[PDB]
């Protein structure tokens, strides 16, 4: 094993939930954090935001 | 607008480059 300053890499499994769309939840995105209602949207992102 | 294409995770100090074989070139 080597970890160093870490720009890794490698890593094991990743948790995941189910979506619980229109409640006031604690979540996480890709390693992005907050508390919210989460819910559908009509905003179109480019393919890569 | 240029877009991401590519983000490639090496490590490496880079100070040189080349094309391989009319065409452009400025410094950020
Ligand atoms: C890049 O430069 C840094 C300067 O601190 C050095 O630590 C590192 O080993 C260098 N890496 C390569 C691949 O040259």
């Amino acid at each position: 094993f080597e970890l160093l300053h870490a720009p890794a890499t490698v890593c094991g499994p990743k948790k995941s939930t189910n979506l619980v769309k229109n409640k006031c939840v604690n979540f996480n995105f890709n390693g992005l954090t907050g508390t919210g209602v989460l819910t559908e949207s009509n905003k179109k992102f480019l393919p890569f935001q | 607008a240029l877009e991401p294409l590519v983000d490639l995770p090496i490590g490496i100090n880079i100070t040189r480059f080349q094309t391989l074989l009319a065409y452009y070139v400025g410094y950020l």
